[PDB]
């Protein structure tokens, strides 16, 4: 799965040849990044309850129609609203867990994959979503270059739900 | 002419289009038009303080103001100050222009030939004009006073 | 394909749970053992040739039927064919070395090479002999106090050993 | 525009007079996006050229008759390339800031140039309107009516 | 992602049956198959001379070669046409033909080598271009092998030559592995001063021999420009009424 | 592929000498200028499928007809075309300026290009009024400060640029 | 070819996908060490001739016989000595070639790739260069990290000798 | 500058220039802090007036001296009633932008006018010259360099 | 002249003996004199490659070597290089004096008659004197290059 030290390995292993200066070299630049990525990750963590509910109640605002249509798909009931904060609170999840993996890999293997296939079967629409994730990357109250961090993986999810 | 004009007929001449040098030529004359202007704001404000002066410093009490020299009679004293006038002025059109085209156009295209007709002496014109120089570097500052003794010194050099 | 950090996120999704701050200090550790790592790494790859004849001569040396007329390194694309694989051994103990974690070599020499190593006759037994000559000379090059500066290795060189010892438990 | 004023001020025996000080400031001031306007209208000519022939020949189809005067490849080449002096001198007119240095190479004996050439000159004026239509699609608002000024200025005078 | 656009396929020569076995010529290829091993002189056969498709004998060399895939195939393990998968999907084929070629004869040269027949138009070498693009190269590479063409006319265990040339130049000689556009990039016609000896009079020298001026210059921008004005109007000069023709107010 | 660490290398070959101290000051430039080019490229994969839409409200919106029936974007096919292949304009301009250099561009993004869109029947010169569209709200988006240390990358945004030009010259 | 920014670009090309975080954190990783890459370079461009002329008669030492046998092959021949200083001094060209880019990419393309091809048929033995290239790794005079960087490359071309 | 721009157009057969309306638009964009100096200038009128004539007389004390023409109360109450007239004119140029206000109100004839009254035109110079340096030290830096510009035109065109 | 010389003239024409101020300027002198020196031996060094790099710079390649141009003809080639050798060789002269009137008295004083009556373009050699002037500014240094570059401005100056 796909990480900077994994791309390394993929890369040297279909040419068949040892690891040259080339595939090492992004190990060394790797750690840069990935010390400022964990500082990332324990900002995501410690504010989580807060960023789930924050963000459950947000898609509320901007679709108000989402809790009043009586149907399986919408969050009319509670078991919708029940629903609502697992599938929100999958994705701080895997965004937090590309954030210490430094690629895109866990967020390309457990939450993209195969996302246009699901939402069009069950009529989620990916406008709602977008939104919560909106919501998360300008209140998650990080600062310096560790905001920057979350703030691709964040935009990366919104590009590969439209 | 101006600096802007000789870069447009230099890259015109060639058929070339205004290429990185040209633009840095001209960029680097929207900065120095600030000093520029002030310089010429400033000069303009006391012309007649500085030929006074110079006047005062080169030219006064020696030979050529007292009979037998070419300063003597009052008419000629005014037409000295009127040509000290000339040199200031044009020299001013030049700095604010960044280009002695005009110095060239207007002031020193047959101007040997007239005072070589009159008898007018050309050393004594050049010390005058040294003298203007120096006053107005002192009046305008160092960084100005360069770009206008440029033009006076051109003017003086053309003279010789 | 996984790694030190690609495995601690793997078992945490496997229970579903948020990663906790003493999983992130124990990569923050990783992280700053990790210059480390690149360092060991970098000379093992740079004398990666002068470790394959040098442990090579001991392979042969020591048991010296299997070069001579009937042994099974015998005539000279057999001979060529285990220096064609003596270094794959060094060309995925490096990758382990590289990913922190011995699951990307268990896949490769680990996986079915002791099936192969019983059909083609080879002896499998006198593999190990010989990588354990080349973990011997590994780790005296890794270990090294030359050049760079002091530092400790001591954890790294460890269980570079480590991947060394699982590469001849699986062929032996 | 500064020996515009320095003639101006010329003429009299005056000195510069300090408002000229003013506006020769304000010029050295906007130098700089006159300069990214002329380089945006610089490195990007050959498309102005050919939108401008697009719109001309859609326009007045006369020239592409052979009664016209730019029937064929050699003539409409000659013709392109006009537009393409045309748009230089436009460039010289925007770095310049007053239209001194593209009056004195392209408009001050234009009329029995093109008339001893057999060309109309309303056919050369609506190529440089179309021109101007071109580089204002090309250029944002602010730039797109600084250049529409020259252009303008061009269009006036090949009429 | 978007299913394939339609494009006609001209007709050649392995379109058509070719029926029987015992009649065919010496000239087809030896149709080398890993189900026949017998011997190593077979297997060192079935190695080099999928090497041969893929690289065009020259290239194979000692470096190119990927020896663990060689490894692989002796034992068993993997497949030939997934072997073919392992040469063409190797960034030792990727420095010597796709960054070097184009999306568009990319197409043209990974037919005649993986696929072994030329395309049949320029209509099939634009439809696989955009399959290039959007999955990748291995993306179209894994398509192209995947392909019903293939396993049909090869199978799983049969190294790829070409169907049926009978009167036609062999593939690897006909096209090189790069083309003329891109011929100043990869090679070296810049400094050979035998190339330019005949660019010196070349049409194109002569455009840019001209100086600053000239229609010339201006004259690949007039064809590009079109608008052909109109003719003159067909209705006579007599038929006008010129003087009940003038409108008043 | 080539780059600018690479390209000054590919010249400095042909001419057979080795690297002059004025080409390595440059370089030089060239990594310290490295830590803003990222940013720049960080910001429009990020904001990259909203450059394409945001295009194509005005890509069609302009020239009505190719929507409406008759055009060549009318049906749902060919509608998801041209948007399959706007985005690839992005692939290709951000892999641009990643490289620093447009040699990865002219190979596969535009060599071919030009012959296809008179094969096919499309308009090229209406793709050239819309790659223009995206520069528009490409250099819109690089430029602007959003939560970012204040810096100045105003060379990259003009030859940021020139990329989209050379994207727009050899289609129109 | 080889180079880390080449080789993040034709992972994420050939995967039909944008550049990901993985792929630009790779190239952040090459900055840091391509400051004292550069160091490295002027270290070798610098002490040029000194190297040359210090290896192609460090050669003659060891390998004696060279000098003395008359064969086209050999440098014993005025003309030899002179195509000594050719080869040798095409060896440092490219050592400092890839060392500025980065990678083995230009070790790769110009020196090592059929380098199996050529000594066996002019019958060159590659213990020739071997022992050149070590007399230039000691005796270059080079510090620090930066005396690391031109030491992989160096010895990246010893292994592709033997 | 819109008269002088206007008449400068009418001399010759043309419109007004791309150049010349940007001229316009910078003078109206700077016109409010015009205004504003313009309005410190109407406020501080008696204590710049009175400073700058102290400073002339310290300068020069041949004028209040008794075969001086400033000499008494009436004449120096006149002396500060011409300094006034002349910062009033000053404040005219400095809204206008043009200087023809200051020009055909007070520069124009006052050669001949001061040479009838008896009285030197260096020491109104001087005094114009104090007003300036009073001014420049009550208004903002660059704002100064503004007021004082004009001042300059008006110290320029007395001697 | 030299600066020593003008400082002795200038204080002897007032009849002055020598102040503190000119014995500042003496020193001043004295100090600048090491730099004015090395400069001097490298730009002796290799003038023939600064010419040959500032005639790649701005002169090669142009139509000006091209037949029309004024530089076509092979002796005028060689007049071309003769007459920058000249131009950077009193530069130097000037730069060890540090006074610019060996330049106005061998060089600046009949050359605008002479390549008007020519035909020689000022403007061309202005940029060449430019490209000498950034030629030799690397290869001596900035601190030494400034005062190269002055008195191959003046050289300009005085030419336009
Ligand atoms: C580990 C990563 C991961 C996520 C996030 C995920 C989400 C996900 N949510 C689903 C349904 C659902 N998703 C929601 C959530 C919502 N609908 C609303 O009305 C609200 C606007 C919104 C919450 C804010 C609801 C209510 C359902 C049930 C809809 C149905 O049954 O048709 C489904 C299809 C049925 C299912 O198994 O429950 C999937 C696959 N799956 C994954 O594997
Ligand atoms: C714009 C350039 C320009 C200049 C310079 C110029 C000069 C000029 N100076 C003249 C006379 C004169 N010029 C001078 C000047 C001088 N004699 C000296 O002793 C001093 C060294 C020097 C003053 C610094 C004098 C004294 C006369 C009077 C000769 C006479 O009229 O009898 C005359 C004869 C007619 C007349 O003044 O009205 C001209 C044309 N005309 C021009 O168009
Ligand atoms: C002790 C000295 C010694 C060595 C070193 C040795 C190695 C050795 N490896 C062999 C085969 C092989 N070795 C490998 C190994 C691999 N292929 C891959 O692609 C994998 C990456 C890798 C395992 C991780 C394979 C695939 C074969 C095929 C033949 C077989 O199954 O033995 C054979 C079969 C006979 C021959 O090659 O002539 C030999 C001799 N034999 C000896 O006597
Ligand atoms: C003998 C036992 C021993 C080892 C193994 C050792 C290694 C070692 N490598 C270091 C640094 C380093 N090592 C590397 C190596 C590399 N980075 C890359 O990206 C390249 C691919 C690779 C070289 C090919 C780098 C870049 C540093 C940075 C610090 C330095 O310059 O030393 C340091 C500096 C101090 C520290 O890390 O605490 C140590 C300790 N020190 C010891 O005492
Ligand atoms: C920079 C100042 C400048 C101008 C203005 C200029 C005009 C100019 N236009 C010319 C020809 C031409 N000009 C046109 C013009 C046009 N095609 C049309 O139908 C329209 C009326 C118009 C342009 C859209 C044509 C058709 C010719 C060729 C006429 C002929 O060959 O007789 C020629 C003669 C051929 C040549 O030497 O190029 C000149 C000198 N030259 C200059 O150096
Ligand atoms: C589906 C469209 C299509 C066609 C038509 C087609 C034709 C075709 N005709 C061929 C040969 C041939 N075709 C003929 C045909 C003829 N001889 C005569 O006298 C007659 C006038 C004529 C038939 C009416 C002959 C004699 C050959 C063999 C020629 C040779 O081998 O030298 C061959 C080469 C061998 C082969 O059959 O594979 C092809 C590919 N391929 C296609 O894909
Ligand atoms: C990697 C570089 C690359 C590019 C850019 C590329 C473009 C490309 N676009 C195509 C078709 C197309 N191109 C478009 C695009 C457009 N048509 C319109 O109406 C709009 C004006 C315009 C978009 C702005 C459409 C709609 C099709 C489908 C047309 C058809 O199916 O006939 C085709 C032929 C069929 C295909 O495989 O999809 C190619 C080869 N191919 C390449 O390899
Ligand atoms: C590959 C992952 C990655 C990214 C994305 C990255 C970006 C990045 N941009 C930086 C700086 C910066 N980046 C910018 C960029 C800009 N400022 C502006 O105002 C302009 C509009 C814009 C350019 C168009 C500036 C101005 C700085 C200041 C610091 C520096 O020069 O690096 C730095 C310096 C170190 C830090 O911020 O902690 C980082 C980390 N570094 C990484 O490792
Ligand atoms: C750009 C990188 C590059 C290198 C370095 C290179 C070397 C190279 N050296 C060669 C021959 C040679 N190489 C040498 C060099 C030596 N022999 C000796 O006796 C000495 C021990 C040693 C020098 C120290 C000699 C003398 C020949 C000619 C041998 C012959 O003609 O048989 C040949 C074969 C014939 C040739 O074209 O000249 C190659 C290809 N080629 C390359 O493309
Ligand atoms: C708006 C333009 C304007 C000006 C400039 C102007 C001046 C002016 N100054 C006057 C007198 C005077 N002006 C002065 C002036 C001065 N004392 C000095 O020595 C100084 C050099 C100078 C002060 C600047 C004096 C002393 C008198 C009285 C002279 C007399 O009464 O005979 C008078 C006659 C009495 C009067 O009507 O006030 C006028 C008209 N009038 C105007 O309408
Ligand atoms: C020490 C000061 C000094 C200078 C400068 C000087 C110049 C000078 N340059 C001359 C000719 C020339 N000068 C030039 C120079 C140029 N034309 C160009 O196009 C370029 C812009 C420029 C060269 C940079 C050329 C081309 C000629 C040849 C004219 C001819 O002889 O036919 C001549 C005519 C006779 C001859 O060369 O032998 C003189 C006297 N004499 C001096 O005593």
């Amino acid at each position: 799965v796909k990480t900077p030290i994994t791309e390394a390995i993929a890369a040297a292993d279909t040419q068949g040849r040892f690891l040259g200066n080339t595939e090492l070299q992004s190990a060394r630049g790797r750690y840069e990044r990935a010390a400022a990525s964990l500082e990332a990750a324990r900002g995501l963590t410690s504010n989580a309850q807060r960023l789930i509910d924050g963000a459950t109640q947000a898609v509320y605002q901007k679709f108000p129609y989402t809790t009043q249509t009586p149907g399986p798909q919408f969050a009319a009931d509670s078991r919708g609203k029940s629903k609502c904060a697992r599938d929100v609170g999958h994705y701080l999840r895997i965004i937090t867990y590309s954030l210490v993996a430094g690629g895109t890999g866990p967020l390309d293997e457990y939450l993209i994959a195969g996302l246009a296939e699901i939402n069009s079967t069950f009529d989620l629409s990916p406008s709602w979503y977008v939104e919560a994730l909106k919501h998360i990357k300008a209140n998650h109250g990080l600062s310096g270059q560790a905001a920057n961090e979350a703030n691709t993986y964040i935009d990366y999810a919104i590009n590969a739900l439209s | 002419q101006d600096a802007i004009t000789a870069v447009i007929n230099s890259a015109d001449v060639q058929g070339k289009y205004l290429d990185t040098a040209a633009l840095e030529k001209l960029k680097a004359y929207f900065s120095t038009g600030e000093l520029r202007v002030r310089a010429a704001t400033t000069i303009s404000a006391n012309a007649a303080a500085i030929v006074k002066e110079a006047v005062a410093k080169s030219l006064l009490y020696s030979d050529i103001t007292r009979p037998g020299g070419n300063m003597y009679t009052t008419r000629r004293y005014a037409a000295c100050i009127r040509d000290l006038d000339y040199y200031l002025r044009y020299a001013t059109y030049a700095m604010l222009a960044g280009d002695p085209s005009i110095l060239d156009e207007r002031v020193l295209n047959g101007l040997k030939e007239t005072y070589n007709s009159l008898g007018v002496p050309v050393g004594a014109t050049v010390q005058a004009i040294q003298a203007i120089k120096e006053v107005t570097a002192s009046l305008v500052g160092a960084d100005a006073g360069k770009e206008m003794g440029i033009y006076l010194d051109y003017i003086s050099s053309g003279l010789s | 394909t996984l790694d030190v950090f690609t495995k601690v996120v793997s078992q945490a999704d496997s229970r579903g749970e948020f990663l906790s701050n003493e999983q992130l200090d124990a990569l923050a550790n990783v992280v700053k053992e990790g210059n480390k790592r690149l360092d060991v790494v970098n000379r093992i790859t740079s004398n990666a040739s002068a470790i394959v004849t040098n442990a090579a001569r001991a392979l042969f040396e020591e048991q010296p039927q299997l070069i001579a007329p009937g042994g099974n390194a015998y005539t000279n694309r057999r001979m060529a064919a285990c220096l064609r694989d003596m270094e794959i051994i060094l060309r995925y103990v490096t990758y382990a070395i590289l990913a922190g974690d011995a699951s990307v070599l268990d896949d490769r020499c680990l996986n079915g090479l002791r099936e192969t190593y019983q059909a083609l006759g080879t002896p499998g037994s006198s593999v190990a002999v010989g990588v354990q000559k080349m973990k011997d000379a590994a780790v005296g090059i890794a270990n090294d106090p030359n050049g760079i500066t002091k530092g400790d290795c001591s954890q790294l060189i460890s269980e570079v050993a480590s991947y060394f010892d699982r590469a001849a438990a699986a062929v032996g | 525009i500064v020996t515009k004023s320095i003639v101006n001020a010329d003429a009299e025996a005056r000195y510069l007079s300090p408002g000229e000080l003013d506006r020769i400031k304000s010029f050295v001031a906007g130098g700089q996006q006159r300069l990214r306007i002329a380089q945006a209208l610089t490195d990007n000519r050959e498309r102005l050229v050919k939108q401008a022939g697009d719109q001309l020949f859609q326009k007045r189809p006369d020239v592409v008759s052979p009664g016209g005067n730019a029937y064929g490849q050699e003539m409409t080449a000659t013709c392109l390339r006009d537009l393409d002096y045309y748009l230089r001198l436009v460039t010289y007119g925007i770095v310049a800031g007053d239209v001194t240095p593209i009056e004195e190479i392209g408009v001050i004996g234009v009329r029995e140039m093109y008339k001893s050439l057999g060309t109309p000159i309303e056919a050369v004026g609506e190529g440089v309107r179309a021109l101007k239509n071109a580089a204002s699609t090309l250029l944002s608002a602010e730039d797109a009516a600084e250049a529409g000024s020259y252009f303008d200025y061009v269009v006036g005078a090949l009429q | 992602a978007l299913p394939l656009l339609q494009y006609k396929p001209s007709s050649q020569n392995h379109r058509v049956t070719s029926f029987g076995a015992a009649d065919q010529n010496e000239d087809t290829p030896y149709i080398y198959r890993i189900e026949d091993v017998s011997s190593y002189t077979d297997i060192q056969n079935i190695i080099w001379a999928s090497y041969r498709q893929v690289f065009s004998e020259h290239e194979i060399l000692k470096f190119n070669r990927q020896k663990t895939l060689e490894s692989q195939v002796k034992n068993g393990s993997i497949s030939v046409r997934d072997f073919i998968r392992g040469l063409a999907k190797s960034e030792a084929f990727y420095r010597l033909v796709v960054s070097v070629n184009n999306n568009y004869r990319l197409v043209d040269i990974t037919l005649k080598r993986l696929l072994g027949r030329s395309s049949y138009n320029k209509d099939e070498q634009i439809a696989w271009s955009i399959v290039i693009g959007t999955k990748g190269f291995s993306g179209f590479v894994d398509a192209l092998i995947d392909s019903e063409e293939y396993t049909k006319n090869f199978g799983e265990n049969i190294v790829p030559y070409q169907r049926k040339r009978m009167e036609g130049r062999p593939h690897n000689l006909v096209t090189p592995r790069y083309g003329e556009d891109f011929q100043e990039k990869a090679g070296t016609v810049q400094t050979d001063w035998r190339f330019t000896l005949d660019k010196f009079y070349s049409r194109k020298s002569q455009e840019k021999q001209l100086r600053e001026g000239d229609p010339r210059k201006f004259a690949d921008l007039a064809a590009s420009v079109g608008n052909q004005g109109n003719y003159a109007q067909r209705i006579s000069a007599f038929d006008i009424d010129y003087l009940n023709a003038v409108p008043n107010r």
